[PDB]
């Protein structure tokens, strides 16, 4: 799961 | 309940990036004056399209600059900066991080999850991981109240869920601001009722926001 | 670019809670040519739900917001109007008649009829955005006329009709900036009333 | 009724 913060 | 009021809790935020900076500002404006901000990276001009800070902070550590901004919001603001990556190397720094009641991860980095699970917090904490999808079409929102962070379960939940205004397009300021508002509400609900929680939000082209599991509305 | 707000001059009447945040959002997406019309000073009580900080308290809301907006991006070209709408000078009225998209964020029914009474001397994209008193909803009206349709906007507001926190107003600022961008990309008579739930989810009911 |  790619996650961008 | 005052013992479940985030405005009286010390709140570390690991990651002073797009989402973390806007959440930190939201929390400061509602009254969370005791904040810790942990980030080793420097702010750059490309960050300003999706950040709480301005050109005046370009070239400064992201945590230190964010803490300067936060301490200008309220007279009793007591934000403190940690200009390093998690975990710290110093023992003093580790002890300082172990004084925070709510540990809020806004890095989007799986390694940070693994580091959280490995760190010795020495007491029960309210952990809260928050990150967006690659085009900010959704928001992963995990929470837990344990002495050690549950990395495996969080990863499982994330994987199970896995004009330019349209959500499919790349992320803009308003996309990150939308998910910083939804995550600040998630952070305040978690602290009011601590426990194992997971929710997946979704931006829609007509301007509406949906959640899985469904709770309110039709 | 004819459908792109980044190339449009955008006047924002009202540098308060919703209007300050909307202005900042627009500046960060690339709307560099902006006007900001407000006559009141920033107050300490405003900061709980505002884009600026204590360093701007006591300064005119428009001037302070423009100083902040011009620090966001290198090409930012925001301009302040420290008067109430409409202006008194004829130079000032011509300055406002250079803006393409006039965005009212005051929540004042007097400003609505002032917009209708002002002579814009050209077609404009008018957008009125306001919230309910506890930020449970957002009124979002739009039009593309040579004169603001005050009667119709008022009708649609009346038909749709704890203390608002920073996360309540920021959510609606985001929704409204997305509404503003959908309107400039496809101009027309649009009206939409949004509603926020306790978990931050949003529902919509558009007018037909 | 409306608050900006
Ligand atoms: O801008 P963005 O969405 O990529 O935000 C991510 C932010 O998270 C910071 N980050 C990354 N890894 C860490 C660790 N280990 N500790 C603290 N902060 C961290 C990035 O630097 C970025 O600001
Ligand atoms: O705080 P708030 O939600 O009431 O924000 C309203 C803002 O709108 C400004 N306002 C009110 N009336 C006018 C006129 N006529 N022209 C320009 N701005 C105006 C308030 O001062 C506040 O900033
Ligand atoms: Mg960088």
């Amino acid at each position: 799961t790619g996650r961008f913060a | 309940e005052a013992a479940n009021d985030i405005r009286s809790k010390k709140v570390l935020i690991i990651g002073a990036g797009s989402l973390g900076s806007m959440i930190a500002e939201n929390l400061m404006r509602i009254g969370v004056v005791s904040q810790g901000i942990l980030d080793a990276d420097l702010l750059q001009t490309g960050n300003l399209s999706r950040h709480a800070l301005t050109m005046t902070s370009v070239g400064h550590n992201k945590a230190a600059a964010l803490v300067e901004h936060l301490n200008r919001i309220l007279p009793d603001a007591s934000a403190r900066s940690f200009s390093c990556a998690f975990p710290p190397e110093s023992e003093v720094a580790k002890n300082s991080l172990r004084q925070y009641d709510v540990i809020i991860d806004c890095t989007g980095d799986d390694g940070v999850l693994k580091s959280l699970a490995a760190f010795d917090w020495k007491s029960e904490k309210i952990f809260i991981s928050l990150a967006m999808t690659w085009r900010a079409e959704g928001l992963f929102a995990f929470a837990a109240s344990e002495t050690s962070f549950p990395v495996t379960d969080a990863s499982s939940r994330f994987n199970a869920s896995a004009g330019a205004w349209h959500p499919v397009f790349p992320a803009r300021a308003d996309d990150v601001q939308l998910w910083a508002a939804v995550g600040t509400k998630f952070i305040c609900r978690v602290v009011s009722a601590p426990g194992r929680i997971y929710e997946y939000f979704k931006q829609m082209p007509d301007g509406t926001v949906e959640k899985e599991p469904h709770e309110y509305g039709s």
